[PDB]
């Protein structure tokens, strides 16, 4: 089906009142900001949280929050549990409703990341809910690599031409070789050729990304992948299924250039995927993963008990024990059902199956792998 | 009968669950 339904998750509730976003702190600040327990992953700005919280601590906490600046901390905790945690994300909300349900007083909440910091100090409160004094690190952008050195006279001849259409054979190369020739004509100037410098370009980078992410999906180069370098450097990277101490490593970089090719590293290095309590699986082809979401691979999800299942849609997988029939009580992606898949050696829960309902879709396969155990076992 | 939590299982006899339940944790 569509690609618009698995981003408003209408699972979790329909009549959401939503607030208009305009929550931002000013680079180096001490600020104290609350801290969800119970919630293990780390977030990606501009990346989508869905909540739903049960406890009566957490929801107190987020009635308080709402009425004041809506913001909280998303820890990233590290290999070590037990608050052994250093960096993380803040996320506003946006999305909040309350059902009374069988009479508790359940709460479902949506934010988003907004910004990166660093926690100083981790104060603990006798309520239940801990504070963090955090440092919020700024988001510096260096400027272009000719523009120490580009020549005075040299200065018109950089406003190239708006791409032609989009995708077409002999539109690509032919185009960027004259576009590298006529933006680092300075480059004779230093002792490093064109391609060199073409290595540490901004839009050369999105580029090669962009012609790498197009055997995912078919979204238009004007719209989807935004043309902020920030925005799109995150956004290429809430998308990638491998292990989390690449996320921390990926959200400790600062300028946008360096994450763009420390994912182009990464995305040119990665070749399979395998269980994290076995040797070897079938989902090995990182070819075979599809976006049927406008966020991407994957999303954060939310079952009926909280727990957040971040989930990777592929076609094909095998090594996979399907039980059950395919209910279709809660399901994420509307037109579907779920068949919970176990591992086949290990016996542990690995995504579900969304086998289908209607005539023109899909009628089987689409896994969602749960990205918990996967280890990206890239020989 | 028996349901189970995070995954979604379900099982016959309670012997059985106290397995499952393990194999989450490990
Ligand atoms: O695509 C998918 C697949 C993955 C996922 N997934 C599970 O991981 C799971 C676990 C158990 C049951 C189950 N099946 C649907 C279901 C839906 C609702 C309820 C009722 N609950 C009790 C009520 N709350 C009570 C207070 O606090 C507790 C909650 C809410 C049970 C139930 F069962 C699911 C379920 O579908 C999902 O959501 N989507
Ligand atoms: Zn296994
Ligand atoms: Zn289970």
């Amino acid at each position: 089906f569509d690609t618009s339904l698995p981003t408003s998750h209408t699972y979790l509730g329909a009549d959401m009142e939503e607030f208009h976003g305009r929550t931002l702190h000013d680079d180096d600040s001490c600020q104290v900001i609350p801290v969800l327990p119970q919630v293990m992953m780390i977030l990606i700005p501009g990346q989508t949280l869905p909540l739903q919280l049960f406890h009566p601590q957490e929801v107190s906490m987020v009635r308080n929050l709402i009425q004041k600046d809506r913001t909280f901390a998303v820890l990233a905790y590290s290999n070590v549990q037990e608050r052994e945690a250093q960096f993380g994300t803040t996320a506003e909300i946006y999305a909040y409703r309350e059902e009374q349900d069988f009479g508790i007083e359940i709460v479902k909440v949506k934010a988003i990341g907004r910004q990166r910091f660093k926690v100083l100090e981790l104060r603990t409160q006798s309520d239940g809910i801990q504070q963090a004094k955090v440092q919020i690190l700024p988001e510096c952008v260096l400027p272009s690599t000719m523009s120490a050195v580009q020549l005075e006279s040299l200065n018109k001849c950089q406003i190239f031409p708006s791409k032609p259409v989009s995708r077409e054979d002999q539109c690509s190369y032919k185009w960027w070789q004259k576009y590298q020739k006529r933006k680092f004509h300075c480059a004779n100037l230093t002792s490093w050729p064109r391609w060199l410098y073409s290595l540490y370009d901004a839009e050369t980078l999105m580029d090669r990304i962009k012609k790498q992410l197009r055997e995912w999906d078919e979204n238009l180069k004007d719209d989807s992948l935004p043309s902020n370098p920030i925005d799109f450097s995150y956004r290429v990277a809430a998308c990638l299924p491998i292990d989390d101490v690449l996320r921390i490593q990926l959200l400790k970089i600062g300028s946008a250039i360096q994450r763009l090719r420390c994912e182009l590293d990464i995305m040119n290095k990665c070749t399979s995927l395998c269980c994290k309590q076995c040797q070897e699986t079938e989902i090995t082809t990182k070819n075979e993963i599809f976006s049927l979401s406008l966020c991407g691979p994957m999303a954060a999800y939310v079952n009926p008990h909280g727990y957040v299942h971040e989930t990777l849609t592929v076609y094909k997988a095998c090594n996979l024990n399907l039980i059950g029939r395919p209910s279709t009580e809660h399901s994420w992606f509307p037109g579907y059902a779920w068949t919970v898949a176990q591992c086949k050696i290990c016996a542990s829960h690995i995504g579900w199956k969304f086998t289908a309902t209607k005539k023109d879709m899909s009628p089987q396969k689409f896994w969602g792998l749960t990205r918990s155990a996967l280890l990206p076992t890239i020989p | 009968p028996f349901q189970c939590n995070q995954c979604g299982a379900s099982f016959t006899q309670k012997g059985n669950l106290l397995r499952h339940i393990k194999l989450h944790s490990g």
